[PDB]
């Protein structure tokens, strides 16, 4: 890789062994159901998004 | 070698009671007694009487002339 | 006024899985009117409480009537009015995290402050209406007066 | 914003030790006359001896080692003389020292016992302690050897050396009763109750106190045989006292300095 | 064999002051009295003392290294009460208590004996 092994630390990969189901509902960002995205968004990107 | 002039811990002057703790053992007296009758309350003195060798004796035995 | 928080509690369980401790205890007490929970830690050996006791606990952000949102330091020396005055137990702390029943598509109803006075923890949980004056990472104190009834 | 006005009662007065309460003092101060006690007392001892001809069994520092720790009598001797470091003359001058003296040979066919009794001083108040119990030994010698040296005795304090140290061991206690709590015992039931502890046989120890300051500080001043007990806690209470006014001098110096 | 002598940890070496007074720059009203010679003899009571005075916000000392022999004492107090003044009604009335403890302990004693 070309990385000195002083500044490398443990993580983890979250798209790493999912199920299909869960990850379809966790990488996805539906864009339909708008009370979702006003919970989340504000009003000015809800209907950009939209 | 020799008794000590003051106890490590403490410093209380334990050198002059070697000579009477040896006569009070030695008339009746044992260890036990003989320790609190001197007057050594502290447990860290007491170890001045007990634990000490009297090795100048020996030195003693080996005099330059005569 | 600030007062992010009023309502008279009573203690029903002390170190319901064993005191662990040897100063602080659990107190799992209950409330009065808005019916919420409360999981307060105080410090039994100067402060002791015994079970069926009622206090008067008060979360405020500030110990001035006036409310000047004093900075936050120790200054014994100082003339001004305090609300502890009337409190004999009072603690300052940080609120670090405030968990709720939340949905993606309805707001919650029912929210469980976090509050942790350098140590001793606080779970204020119950409804998503009087807990409207918790942000995280905001100041606040504790104001317990225990009540003689 | 001033201090307090501390309460003396003594238990206990006898020529060998003292045991006196001091009420209504902070732990601090306390503690501070207790080190003083220990360490910052003056008082006379020998500390530069010169040997002529030493042919006992030990070493040549032997000699000088077990003379260093032979207690002195300096009841009204101390006051007197002035450090050596400061003095403003050359040799030990007796106005500034004591001058000792040994010279035992031995002659007959039994081993001798040097004691201190041997050490003849010039001055007649500054003696080892033999006055009103045996010598401290300091060698035995043998037909045929001989111990001829002579030492000054000179002023000084426990911080420097052991030499100085005139309390043999300062029983400092406060509080038997563990009110405080500044001591969390185990099993209170399993450990012994304190000489001094005002409670019953019953109860293990008093309950917790919240608005509580620690007071009544016990003393067991134990005198080694040089200097008296209530002796020695005047010339620590002066010397505490005389340090205190030395700073509070530099501090105004340094004030107006500036 | 470089082992220090015994003298120097009270007598003073030439050149060297027994109080130093340095003002702090983090707060106002605030100084760092470095004392030489000296352990905590001498600033343990005066850090008490100071605790007692009400003005006082700040008191405290320590020792930079035991065997080196030096003790910082850092003084803050409210900002219409200087720390100097504070250090010097420390020791007087420190002193006064010492004194009154004194005649105290010497008719106790004088009582005792005889009476
Ligand atoms: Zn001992
Ligand atoms: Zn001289």
């Amino acid at each position: 890789d070309g990385l000195a092994g002083e500044s490398v630390e443990f993580q983890n990969l979250a798209t790493l062994k999912p199920s299909n189901k869960a990850f379809e509902k966790k990488f996805r960002f539906d864009y339909t159901n708008e009370r979702a995205l006003r919970r989340t968004l504000q009003e000015d990107l809800v209907k950009d998004v939209l | 070698m020799i008794i000590p002039v003051r106890c490590f811990t403490c410093g209380k002057i334990v050198g002059n009671k070697w000579e009477a703790y040896l006569g009070l053992l030695q008339a009746e007296y044992t260890e036990g007694d003989a320790l609190d009758a001197l007057g050594l309350k502290r447990y860290c003195c007491r170890r001045m009487l007990l634990a000490h060798v009297d090795l100048i004796e020996k030195l003693l035995n080996y005099a330059p002339l005569e | 006024a600030g007062i992010l928080f009023e309502d008279i509690f009573d203690v029903k369980d002390i170190d319901p899985e064993g005191k662990k401790f040897d100063r602080v205890s659990r107190l799992h007490c209950e409330s009065e009117s808005f019916k919420m929970d409360l999981i307060l830690d105080v410090n039994i050996q100067i402060y002791p409480v015994d079970l069926g006791d009622k206090f008067r606990l008060v979360i405020a952000s500030t110990l001035y009537e006036d409310g000047t949102l004093d900075d936050g330091e120790y200054n014994p020396t100082d003339d001004r009015p305090s609300r502890a005055d009337q409190f004999e137990y009072v603690m300052y702390g940080k609120v670090y995290r405030i968990e709720g029943d939340e949905t993606s598509t309805e707001a919650a109803t029912r929210l469980s402050a976090y509050v942790s006075y350098g140590g001793l923890l606080m779970r204020l949980q119950g409804d998503a209406n009087n807990l409207h004056g918790f942000e995280v990472d905001s100041r606040v104190y504790l104001l317990m007066k225990k009540l003689a009834f | 914003p001033y201090a307090n006005q501390p309460t003396v009662r003594i238990t206990e007065l006898t020529d060998e030790n003292v045991k006196f309460i001091i009420e209504n003092t902070d732990l601090a101060v306390a503690n501070s006359i207790r080190r003083v006690f220990i360490a910052e007392v003056p008082i006379i001892a020998i500390d530069w001896v010169q040997i002529d001809a030493n042919s006992s069994v030990l070493h040549d520092e032997f000699i000088a080692h077990r003379l260093g720790l032979i207690p002195l009598t300096s009841d009204d001797i101390v006051d007197k003389l002035q450090y050596s470091r400061d003095c403003t003359c050359e040799e030990f001058c007796p106005e500034c020292s004591v001058e000792f003296t040994l010279d035992v040979r031995c002659n007959e066919d039994q081993t001798r016992h040097v004691t201190s009794r041997d050490l003849i001083s010039n001055s007649p108040r500054v003696i080892p302690v033999t006055s009103r119990q045996d010598d401290i030994l300091i060698v035995k010698l043998r037909k045929g050897q001989e111990l001829r040296l002579r030492a000054y005795a000179k002023k000084g304090f426990g911080k420097e050396h052991a030499k100085w140290n005139p309390t043999a061991g300062v029983a400092f206690e406060y509080d038997p009763d563990n009110a405080l709590r500044h001591t969390v015992y185990p099993k209170p039931e399993e450990w012994p109750k304190s000489e001094y502890s005002e409670l019953d046989e019953d109860e293990s120890q008093a309950p917790y106190d919240p608005n509580g300051k620690p007071e009544r500080f016990y003393y067991n001043v134990e005198s080694c045989g040089s200097l008296r007990p209530e002796t020695i806690v005047l010339s620590a209470l002066s010397g505490l006292k005389k340090k205190l006014s030395d700073l509070q001098t530099q501090l105004s110096h340094e004030i107006q300095s500036d | 064999m470089n082992a220090p002598p015994a003298f120097e940890s009270f007598l003073l070496f030439e050149g060297e002051k027994k109080i130093t007074i340095n003002k702090d720059t983090k707060v106002p009203n605030a100084c760092l009295f470095t004392i030489n010679k000296e352990d905590h003899t001498l600033g343990n009571i005066i850090k008490s003392q100071l605790l007692k005075d009400p003005q006082v916000l700040f008191a405290g000392y320590k020792v930079p290294h035991p065997l080196e022999h030096k003790i910082i004492i850092r003084v803050q107090t409210t900002p219409d009460y200087s720390p100097q003044e504070a250090f010097t009604n420390a020791i007087t009335d420190l002193i006064s208590e010492l004194s009154l403890l004194e005649e105290r302990f010497r008719v106790a004693i004088k009582d005792k004996q005889e009476g």
